[PDB]
C-alpha cells in the first residue's frame, strides 16, 4: 500500500528532477524489498526516514536503490547504531553503508558440482544357471511327446554346460 | 551377422521364458477353448463327456471390480517446469483414455491377465487428418491377443514394467494374404509363416569426466579423447578432477525380421521407449525363473473335480432303468419272443432249465459332498479386500509405464503446432491449441504456447473416483443439512454447493441459478464476465 | 590374500545359513511351483496330481492388513539439530516412498517374508538429471527376489536390523556372453557362473586417550603414539588420566568377486552402512542359531493334508460306474459280443458253466470331518489382534533401519546446494533449496537455511493414520454439533473446522471461505498475504 501512495505522491508532482530520480530510486528498492518480502521493515524504511534527515534518505537511494533496502533495514532494526552512524560525519558514513551493504554480499554461485560420487552402480543377473534348469526342464518336457530331435539337442546343450 | 545374432538372443529369451509359455497356452485353452486338457483324457474312464463350468462368472465378476475401480495416471512437473503443462498432458493422456480402442485394448489385456497374467497391449501412433498438408500424429494402443504366445521379453529383464529390457520380439503367425498386408503397411512383400518384430534399445553410455574451476565447473572432457585433447587443460585448471557421471542416452529401434531368412526392416524410429508396455498378476522370481500367475490353474483344478463328478453322475444317468437278467439260452429255448422289451406279457415262461440280474450302476449319495466340496474351492478359493490387490496395483504399474511411454511419444512427437481437445476430470472435453507461441504482450517476446516438450514423472493415485467423490460430498453435505439450523448463511451456502453438486439434465437451472448467487454474494468466484457483472450489480445493490 | 578370506567368511556364513536357506526355499517352491514336495510325491498312492490350496487367499487378507497400516518414520534432530531440517528430513522420506518403485519393493519384500521370511530389499543411488553439467543423485531401492539364498548375512550379526553385520554377500549368475558383459560394464574380464557381491564395513577403533586440564577437557592424544609423543605432557598435565572413550570412525565398502576366479572390484565406497535391511517372521535363536518363520509351515502340513484327501476323493470318484464281472473264459465262450459295452441287450446270456463281480471303491462319508477340520485349520491358525503384531513392528524396525541407513547416504551425498520437492503429510508437494545459502537481512550472516546433512535417529509411530485421522476428526466434530447448541461461536468454530476438514476438489469453495472467515475473526493466523489483509479490512469494519 505505500508503493501505491508514493506512486500517488508521483502521479502528483507530474501532474522536480531531483524527486523523480529518487521516486525511481525507491521503486527498486520496493523491487528489492518484494524480492525480500520482509513485512516488519515497511515500517522500518519509514521509521528511518522519519529518523534521519530526508537529505540522507534521498542520498541512499541515488547511490544505491536497492542496496538501500538492506541498510534501512538495518538501521531501523538497529536503532543504536543508526544513531551513532548519524552522529560520525556523513562521508565515513557512506562508507560504513557500502561495507555494511558489501557485508551482506551477493550471487555466491562458486560452484555446485558434486560432494564425493559414490560407488553408485546397479546389479545384473542374467539367470545362466536357471537356464541350465531350463534347458533340463525342456529336455523333460520334450521326453513326454517323444520329439526326439529337440530332445537330443537339448540333450547336447546341458551336457555342453559345466 | 545381425541376423544370427538377434536369433540367438531370441532364442535364449525363448528357452528362458518357455516354461511360463507352455504353462499359459494350457491355461488360455482351458479357459478359452476347453476345460479338459490330454492329461485327464488320458486318465479318465468315464465315455459321455461334457464340461459345465462356473469359472466364467467368476472372471465376469473380477472383470467388473477391476471396472468399478478406475485408475487415472498423474505427471509431475519435472526441470521445474510449470505445472499446467502437466494438466496438459494429463488432459492430452485423458483424451486417449476415453478412445474406444482404449478400452479395447484395456479389457482384452486385463481379462487375459485375469487367465493368463500377461495381456501386454502396444502403443501405436499414426496420421490424422489424412492430408499431404498436415503431417500430425496421434498415439493409440493396439492389444496383443494371447500375448504370451507373442510376446517375448528380454530374460535379463527383472523389472514389473519390463523396462530394464534392451529389446523384445513380436511374433507374427501370418497368412499369405496375413504376409503381404503386414509387410505391406510397413515394408516390402517378398516372401522368404513366423515373422516377428525385434523392437530393441541402444544406449550411449560414457564418463564424461566432469571438471571443475575457479569459476563454476562446467561440463568438461566428455569422452576419452577429450581428455587427451586437454591434457593442459586438465593439469592447469584449478581443480583437476572431481567426478565421472556417467550420463548416458538411449534410443529405442524396430526391426522386422523373419524365422528363416535375414531381416526386413534393419531399425526404425519410433518414440524413445517401447511401445510394448506388460500386464503381470502376481509375478516374481523363484530360484530365478520369471513367475506369474492368475486364477486359472487353482479355479481349474476345482472345475476338474466338479467336472469330472458331473461327468461321473451324467454316466451313471446315462443308461435305462430296466434290470438286465442271467439266464441259460436253452433256458428261454421256447420263449425269445418275449424278452425283448417291446412287449408286455402277463407272465414271464420259463422252460424246465429263478434266475439273476445286471447289476446297474447307482448313486453313491456322497457325490454331493464332494460337489461343493469343488465349489467351494473354486468360488473362494479365488477371492473372499473388495479387490484383489495384486490385479489392480500391477494394473497402476502398467497405467504409470504406459504413462512415461505415451509421454515419451508425446514429446518426440508434438513438435509443429497443433490444436487438441482436452478430456477435463469431470469429463469435461475442452480444445486447447499446442503451440505457435502467438506475440506476447508483456515483452512480444513468441514464449511458445504450452510447451508440454519437457520432462514429467507419472504417476497414478488409484482411490476414490470422481464419481464416487462426488456422491461421497453430496451424502456429506446433505446430512450437514439434517443437522444444520436455518437461518444461518452456511445453511443456504451448502444449499447452493449442493445443487451445484447433482446431475445435468435435470436439475441445471437449478444449478445454475445456484451458481449464479454463489458468485453473486462474492463467495465463488467469477471465471467468466457475465458473473463478473452480475456481482457487480449485487454489490452496488 | 584377500580373497581367499572373503571366500573363507562367505562360506562360513553360508554354512551356518544353510538350513534356513533350504527351508526358506522349500517354502518358496511349495508356494510358488508346486505345493506337493517330494516327500509327498514319494509318500502317496494317488494317480490325479491337483492342487487345492487356500494359501493364496490368507496371504491376500493378510498383505491387505499390512497395506491399511501404514507406517512413517521420523528423524530425531540431534546434537541441538534444527527441528526444520528433520521436517525436510521426513519430507524427503515421505517423497521417496510414495515412488513407485519403492513401494513396489516394501511389496514384494512383504510377501516373500509372509511367505519365506526375508525380503530384505536394496536400496541404491544414481545420477539424477543425466547431464555432465551437474552430478546431483537420487537414491532408489529395488527389491531382491529370493533374498533367502541371494542375500547371505553375516552370521556373527545378532540384530534384527543386522547392523552388527559387517558383510553380505549378492548373488548373480552370468552366461558366458553375459561375463565378458558384465565385466566390459564395471571390470576387465577372466573367462571361467555364480557372482558375489561382497560388501564390507570396516571401523577405526582408538581410544583417543582423552586427557583433561584445569581448563575443560579437550580431546588429547587421540592415538598410541600421540601419548609416546605427550610423555613429559601427560606428566606435566593437571590430570593424568581419566577416561578412554572409545572413539570409532566407520564406513560401508562395497567389493564384487567371483566364486572361482579373482575378485572384480577391490574397494569401493556407497555410503557409511549397508545398504541392504532385512524384514523377518517370526525370528528368533533356538538354541544358538537364527531362526525365522513364516505362515507356511503348519499350513502347508494343512494345504497337504487337504489335497491329497481331496485326491483320494477324486480318485474315487474317477472309474467308471459300471460294475466289471469276474467269469471264466469258458462261462461266456460263445457270447463275447453281449460283453463290450458297445450295445445295450434286452438280456445277456450265459452257456452251462451266477457271476462274480469286481468291488469298486467307495466314498468313506467319513471324510468329511477331517476335510472341514483341515479347512478351518488351515484357515486359523494363519490370522484370526487386527493385524499380526509382529509381522509389522517387524516391519516397523526394518522401516527404522532403512530411515537410518537413508538418512545416512543423504548426509553423504547432499552436501551440493540442490532444489528437492518435499512431500508434506496429506502428500503436499511443495519444492525447496537444500540449504539456500541466502543471507540474512536482520542478523547478516549466511545461515544456509535447511543444510539438512548431520545426525538424526529414526522413530517410527505406526496407528493412527492421517487420512484416519481426518476421517475420526470428522467423525467427532459431527458428534460434537449434533450435541451442541447453536449460535455459540463455538458452533461455528467447529463448523468452519470441519469444512476445512473435509475433501479437495469436492468442497474447496466451502474450505477456502471457511479458511477466510477463520483469519477474518482471527481464530488462525493468516499465512498469505490476501490473508492478512481480509483480516485487517474485517478488523476495520
Amino acid at each position: 500500500k505505500r508503493q501505491r501512495e508514493l506512486e500517488q505522491q508521483m502521479e502528483a508532482v507530474k501532474r522536480t528532477q531531483q524527486s523523480a530520480q529518487y521516486v525511481e530510486a525507491a521503486r527498486k528498492h520496493y523491487d528489492a524489498a518484494e524480492k525480500l518480502n520482509i513485512p516488519d521493515y515497511q515500517e522500518k524504511e519509514d521509521a528511518f526516514m522519519q529518523l534521519v534527515p530526508p537529505a540522507v534518505g534521498a542520498d541512499i537511494m541515488r547511490l544505491f536503490p536497492e542496496k538501500s533496502a538492506a541498510l534501512m533495514y538495518h538501521l531501523g532494526a538497529n536503532p543504536e547504531k543508526a544513531r551513532q552512524l548519524l552522529a560520525m560525519d556523513g562521508q565515513s558514513a557512506l562508507i560504513e553503508l557500502t561495507r555494511l551493504s558489501e557485508r551482506l554480499t551477493l550471487k555466491p554461485r562458486g560452484k555446485q558440482i558434486s560432494s564425493a560420487p559414490p560407488a553408485d552402480q546397479p546389479i545384473t543377473g542374467d539367470v545362466s544357471a536357471a537356464n541350465k534348469d531350463a534347458i533340463r526342464k525342456q529336455m523333460d518336457a520334450a521326453a513326454s511327446k517323444g520329439d526326439v530331435e529337440t530332445y537330443r539337442k537339448l540333450k547336447a546343450k546341458l551336457k555342453g554346460i559345466r | 551377422n545381425r541376423l544370427e545374432s538377434i536369433l540367438s538372443r531370441f532364442d535364449a529369451d525363448w528357452t528362458a521364458s518357455d516354461e511360463a509359455r507352455r504353462e499359459a497356452k494350457n491355461d488360455l485353452f482351458f479357459s478359452r477353448v476347453s476345460q479338459w486338457d490330454d492329461w485327464l483324457s488320458q486318465y479318465t474312464t468315464l465315455q459321455y463327456r461334457g464340461q459345465f463350468d462356473v469359472v466364467r462368472p467368476v472372471v465376469r465378476k473380477l472383470v467388473s471390480e477391476m471396472r468399478q475401480n478406475p485408475i487415472d495416471v498423474l505427471y509431475r512437473p519435472k526441470d521445474g517446469a510449470r505445472p499446467d503443462a502437466a494438466d496438459v498432458l494429463m488432459g492430452m493422456y485423458r483424451t486417449d483414455m476415453r478412445h474406444n480402442t482404449a478400452k479395447i485394448a484395456v479389457n482384452i489385456a486385463v481379462r487375459e491377465q485375469i487367465e493368463a497374467g500377461v495381456g501386454a497391449w502396444r502403443l501405436v501412433t499414426d496420421y490424422e487428418d489424412q492430408s499431404p498438408t498436415s503431417n500430425n500424429q496421434v498415439i493409440r494402443r493396439e492389444p496383443i491377443h494371447s500375448a504370451c504366445s507373442h510376446v517375448i521379453w528380454d530374460s535379463n529383464s527383472k523389472l514389473m514394467d519390463k523396462s530394464d529390457a534392451r529389446h523384445c520380439t513380436v511374433i507374427h503367425s501370418m497368412s499369405q494374404n496375413g504376409w503381404e498386408d503386414f509387410a505391406e503397411k510397413y515394408d516390402l512383400d517378398a516372401d522368404d509363416i513366423q515373422i516377428a518384430e525385434f523392437y530393441e534399445v541402444v544406449e550411449k553410455k560414457e564418463t564424461a569426466f566432469i571438471y571443475q574451476d575457479p569459476v563454476t565447473g562446467e561440463p568438461v572432457s566428455y569422452f576419452k579423447r577429450d581428455i587427451k585433447d586437454v591434457i593442459d587443460d586438465l593439469a592447469d585448471s584449478g581443480f583437476i578432477k572431481i567426478a565421472e557421471r556417467q550420463i548416458k542416452r538411449r534410443r529405442v529401434y524396430k526391426s522386422i525380421i523373419t524365422c528363416t531368412a535375414v531381416l526386413k526392416d534393419k531399425q526404425l524410429i519410433a518414440g524413445e521407449h517401447i511401445p510394448i508396455v506388460p500386464v503381470f498378476g502376481e509375478w516374481g522370481f523363484v530360484e530365478d525363473k520369471e513367475v506369474y500367475e492368475g486364477v486359472v490353474r487353482l479355479t481349474k483344478d476345482g472345475q476338474r473335480l466338479r467336472n469330472m463328478i458331473m461327468s461321473f453322475n451324467a454316466d451313471i444317468v446315462a443308461r435305462t432303468p430296466k434290470k438286465k437278467p442271467f439266464f441259460w439260452p436253452e433256458q428261454i429255448a421256447g420263449f425269445e419272443h418275449m424278452y425283448d422289451g417291446n412287449d408286455d406279457y402277463p407272465y414271464y415262461l420259463l422252460n424246465r432249465t429263478p434266475l439273476a440280474y445286471y447289476e446297474n450302476p447307482e448313486v453313491p449319495q456322497a457325490n454331493a459332498y464332494m460337489l461343493e466340496a469343488a465349489t467351494s474351492a473354486v468360488k473362494e478359493v479365488a477371492t473372499l479386500d473388495l479387490e484383489t490387490y495384486v490385479f489392480q496395483d500391477n494394473l497402476a504399474t502398467a497405467m504409470r509405464r504406459d504413462g512415461e511411454i505415451y509421454q515419451s511419444i508425446v514429446n518426440d512427437i508434438y513438435d509443429v503446432p497443433r490444436n487438441v481437445t482436452i478430456t477435463l476430470e469431470d469429463g469435461s472435453e475442452k480444445d486447447v491449441q499446442l503451440m505457435a507461441e502467438v506475440v506476447d504482450l508483456a515483452t512480444g517476446e513468441k514464449q511458445v504456447l504450452n510447451d508440454i516438450r519437457g520432462r514429467y514423472e507419472c504417476y497414478t493415485d488409484v482411490g476414490p473416483s470422481f464419481q464416487s467423490m462426488k456422491q461421497q460430498n453430496r451424502a456429506e453435505i446433505l446430512e450437514l443439512l439434517g443437522k444444520t439450523p436455518q437461518g444461518t448463511p452456511e445453511y443456504q451456502l451448502l444449499l447452493l454447493q449442493y445443487f451445484t453438486l447433482l446431475d445435468g439434465k435435470g436439475v441445471e437451472m437449478m444449478r445454475d441459478y445456484a451458481n449464479k448467487q454463489l458468485i453473486q454474494m462474492g463467495v465463488k468466484k467469477p471465471e467468466t464476465p457475465e458473473e463478473q457483472q452480475w456481482l457487480v450489480e449485487a454489490q452496488q445493490a
